[PDB]
Formats: C-alpha cells, sequence, structure tokens
C-alpha cells in the first residue's frame, strides 16, 4: 500500500 | 428594516437618515469606519503577498522539475490555478475597491469580479473532491485491473471546471445574482436577500446540496475508506515499522484535510442556512464578511496543506528557492 500512498503524496 | 434596496444591490444599512448611497457610486463609510476599510485592504494585501507567491511557485517548480508532472499531480496544479483566480479575480480587485470605500467598477465589474472569484473558489473546492476520489481509487482499489493514467487525470480536471461553471455561470443569466456583499467592496452570490425575480431561494438550496453536502459526503466517504484501508494494511503487517508510520501520517493528514475543508465552507453553509431558516432578520456588513474571511483565506492554507506538506513538491520548492541546494 506504501507505493500507492507515495504516488499520491500522502507518505 | 435594516437594509436599503436598489436595482442591483442591497446595502445592509437603514436609510431612515438618508445617508445610504449606492455601493457603485459613493463610499460606504456609514456602515463601517474608514480605518475598517483600510484593514480590509490590509488583509487583502496579506492574502496577495502570501497567496500569489505560494500558488505561482507551485506552477513554477512543476515547470522545472519533471518528476512533478505526473497524472496524479494534475489536480494539484488545478488547485494552484484556481487559487490564482481568487487572487487576481477577487483579492486584487477588493484591495482596489476597499481603498475607495465602495465598488468602483460598477454592476458590470460586479458580475466580472463575482464570476471569476466564485469560479476560482469552486474549482478549488471540486479539486479537493476529485483529489479525494482519485486517492480513494488508487489506494483502496475499488475496481479490479484498473490503472489511473493521464486520461483519467484530465477528466478529473475537466470535471471541476464543469461543476464550477454550474455554480458561477447561472447568476450571470438569471438564476440568483451577483451583488456587492458585506462592506460592499467585493461581489458574490446573493444568498441572503429574497429576490424572487432571480429565484434566489432555489439556487441557495441547489448550492447547499450540490456544492456543499455532496462534496462533503464524497470527501468523507473517500478519505474514510482510505483510512480504513491503511489501518487494515498496517494491522495485517505489524512487523513493518514503515507501514505503521504510514498509517499514523495518513490518518493525521486526513484529519487535517477534513478539518480544513469544514473551516473553509461550514461558515458560508452555516450563515446561508441560518438566513434561509431565519428570513426577516438583521445582518450587519461585518457579519457577512466572516464566512468570506474563512473561505478566501483557503487560497493560502490549502496550498500549504496540499502542496507544501506534500514531500515531492516541498523538496522541489526548497531546491528551487535555495538555488540547487537540497
Ligand atoms: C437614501 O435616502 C436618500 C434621501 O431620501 C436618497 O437620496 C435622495 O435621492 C433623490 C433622488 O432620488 C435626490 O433628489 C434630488 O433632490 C435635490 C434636493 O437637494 C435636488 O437636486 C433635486 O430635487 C433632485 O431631484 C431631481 O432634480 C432634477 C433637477 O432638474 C429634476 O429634474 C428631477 O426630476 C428630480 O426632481 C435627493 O437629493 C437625495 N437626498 C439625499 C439626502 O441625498 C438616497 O437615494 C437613498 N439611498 C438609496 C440607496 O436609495
Ligand atoms: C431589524 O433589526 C432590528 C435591530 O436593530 C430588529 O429589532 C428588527 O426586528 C427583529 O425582527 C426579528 C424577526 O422575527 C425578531 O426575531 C427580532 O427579535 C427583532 N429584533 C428585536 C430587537 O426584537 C429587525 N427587523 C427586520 C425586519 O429584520
Ligand atoms: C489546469 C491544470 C492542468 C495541469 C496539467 C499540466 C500537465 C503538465 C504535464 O504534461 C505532461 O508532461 C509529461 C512529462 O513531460 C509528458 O510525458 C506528457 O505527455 C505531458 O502531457
Ligand atoms: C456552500 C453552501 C452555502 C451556499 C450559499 C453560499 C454561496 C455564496 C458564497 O459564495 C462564495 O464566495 C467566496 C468569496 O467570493 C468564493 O470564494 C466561493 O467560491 C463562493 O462560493
Ligand atoms: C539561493 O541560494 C537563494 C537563497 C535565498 C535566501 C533568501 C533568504 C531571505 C528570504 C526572506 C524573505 C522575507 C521577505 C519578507 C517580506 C515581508
Amino acid at each position: 500500500v506504501l507505493e500507492d500512498l507515495k504516488s499520491c503524496g500522502l507518505f | 428594516m435594516n437594509g436599503t434596496e436598489g436595482p442591483n444591490f442591497y446595502v445592509p444599512f437603514s436609510n431612515k437618515t438618508g445617508v445610504v448611497r449606492s455601493p457603485f457610486e459613493a463610499p460606504q463609510y456609514y456602515l463601517a469606519e474608514p480605518w475598517q476599510f483600510s484593514m480590509l485592504a490590509a488583509y487583502m494585501f496579506l492574502l496577495i503577498m502570501l497567496g500569489f507567491p505560494i500558488n505561482f511557485l507551485t506552477l513554477y517548480v512543476t515547470v522545472q522539475h519533471k518528476k512533478l508532472r505526473t497524472p496524479l499531480n494534475y489536480i494539484l496544479l488545478n488547485l494552484a490555478v484556481a487559487d490564482l483566480f481568487m487572487v487576481f479575480g477577487g483579492f486584487t480587485t477588493t484591495l482596489y475597491t476597499s481603498l475607495h470605500g465602495y465598488f468602483v467598477f460598477g454592476p458590470t465589474g460586479c458580475n466580472l469580479e463575482g464570476f471569476f472569484a466564485t469560479l476560482g473558489g469552486e474549482i478549488a473546492l471540486w479539486s479537493l473532491v476529485v483529489l479525494a476520489i482519485e486517492r480513494y481509487v488508487v489506494v483502496c482499489k475499488p475496481m479490479s485491473n484498473f490503472r489511473f493514467g493521464e486520461n483519467h487525470a484530465i477528466m478529473g480536471v475537466a470535471f471541476t471546471w464543469v461543476m464550477a461553471l454550474a455554480c458561477a455561470a447561472p447568476p450571470l443569466v438569471g438564476w440568483s445574482r451577483y451583488i456587492p456583499e458585506g462592506m460592499q467592496c467585493s461581489c458574490g452570490i446573493d444568498y441572503y436577500t429574497p429576490h424572487e425575480e432571480t429565484n434566489n431561494e432555489s439556487f441557495v438550496i441547489y448550492m447547499f446540496v450540490v456544492h456543499f453536502i455532496i462534496p462533503l459526503i464524497v470527501i468523507f466517504f473517500c478519505y474514510g475508506q482510505l483510512v480504513f484501508t491503511v489501518k487494515e494494511a498496517a494491522a495485517q503487517q505489524q512487523e513493518s515499522a514503515t507501514t505503521q508510520k504510514a498509517e499514523k501520517e495518513v490518518t493525521r493528514m486526513v484529519i487535517i484535510m477534513v478539518i480544513a475543508f469544514l473551516i473553509c465552507w461550514l461558515p458560508y453553509a452555516g450563515v446561508a442556512f441560518y438566513i434561509f431558516t431565519h428570513q426577516g432578520s438583521d445582518f450587519g456588513p461585518i457579519f457577512m464578511t466572516i464566512p468570506a474571511f474563512f473561505a478566501k483565506t483557503s487560497a493560502v492554507y490549502n496550498p500549504v496543506i496540499y502542496i507544501m506538506m506534500n514531500k515531492q513538491f516541498r523538496n522541489c520548492m526548497v531546491t528551487t528557492l535555495c538555488c540547487g541546494k537540497n
């Protein structure tokens, strides 16, 4: 889930 | 009766003393002291001096850093442009008119200023909605075998434009109207006078439902699902310290975004709802400016939250502002 979060600028 | 009516205006001041003037013709120094108009100008100046650099810089670093030009970032650029519509459509014009003590640009300028300021605010609003939807789709993956690409990002941006026009354009053609608000130096939607000739009542209801309730429901649902998804992933992977950090940080950001949204729109929604429920009541010029204060200042704190607190944008901004230094 981390790469999707990074892709969204959330983490 | 607390107000003075005119063909394209409503001054929130009684004309029983004969001192009230058209807000398109003469200073409104009877509904507020001159120094209060100066403080209106001062605040507009503050919003320009903070709002323009932060939003223009967002566009500027995107031109210089190619890693920022990703489909998921399109809606953030859309936000930045929207805020600039608020800065030049509204803030600069209000700076100028407040220094005169009235809306010197007349009824035509009132529609112009009203349209672009409202347009800017609504594009920003629906950008925040689209952003939530996109983030929900990408992270929670409600659709199997779906990949968010450039075309989806373009549709999302176009959607905000259409929704914003669905709000900003009707007052130009007879559904509600633009008139000076509060201290009569800026123009906006008439959500407080019973003007049946433009059917104000129905438009305010339409606004409340479509452009407040629906965005609120969507943002809450999407970010609620997102928090649940990340909470669940972390629970199923407690051996990963990074996944635990992610869950904490995401929950924090979702709270910040939800609260910021409410701070921006709940005053306007609250005041409108009150006037709607309590029609036949006195509302001061300074009182009407309060919901405008919260809504307009979003041109500064939204890019702080959505751009500056975004690690990718923040790093690129720091690099740009510090001449190549990391
Ligand atoms: C708030 O109330 C005030 C006072 O009631 C409003 O101002 C008044 O507006 C009228 C016009 O609607 C002004 O009429 C003029 O009166 C002066 C008297 O000193 C004089 O110049 C004229 O009589 C003039 O009327 C016109 O005169 C020409 C002259 O050729 C004639 O041809 C016209 O037919 C017509 O008679 C009056 O002075 C104003 N009074 C004050 C104190 O300003 C004001 O409009 C109200 N505010 C709002 C927003 O409606
Ligand atoms: C105009 O504003 C004055 C205050 O200066 C106010 O007295 C008038 O009457 C108000 O009407 C309301 C309608 O129900 C009522 O709820 C309220 O209590 C009443 N104000 C007072 C002090 O009794 C206002 N009139 C209008 C038509 O707005
Ligand atoms: C109103 C807000 C809308 C903002 C949209 C700005 C998009 C800017 C990025 O363009 C894209 O850059 C990529 C890398 O250079 C190219 O691969 C791609 O083909 C091109 O389309
Ligand atoms: C939203 C629920 C309540 C609806 C009734 C109030 C609508 C009128 C408020 O106008 C607002 O004025 C701001 C400053 O000009 C703009 O930034 C914003 O875009 C615009 O919407
Ligand atoms: C390349 O390395 C450029 C370095 C820039 C350093 C600038 C530091 C000072 C910025 C402060 C700006 C304050 C302005 C206040 C105006 C009211």
